[PDB]
């Protein structure tokens, strides 16, 4: 099994180290938005 | 294991160490005893 006659290993191992970490963004969700709508008007006593 | 490595006629010699070994310490039945009063057999302490 290539170890030494104590048992230390005789090769030096590799474990590809994890990639980085992760970073996470937030943004603004904008909807559609309507306006109001108009209805007729009353006629009024008073002048302008 | 497959960690251990070698060469082709290294191990060629390795083999022949080891049948040699086991054919003139009687391990192996039938050894040509007339073939192992050689000199290379006799000298085999420093020919092994």
């Amino acid at each position: 099994h290539n170890l030494s006659i104590d048992g230390q290993p005789l090769s030096l191992a590799i474990y590809a180290e994890p990639t980085d970490p992760k970073a996470l963004l937030t943004s603004m969700v904008q909807a559609s938005q309507g306006g109001s709508a108009v209805l007729p008007g009353t006629l009024s006593l008073y002048r302008f | 294991s497959s960690a251990i490595k070698t060469t082709r006629l290294a191990e060629a010699i390795a083999g022949i160490q080891l049948y040699i070994n086991r054919a003139l310490n009687r391990i192996e039945p039938n050894a040509r005893a007339d073939v192992s009063t050689r000199q290379f057999f006799t000298d085999w302490t420093v020919n092994n």
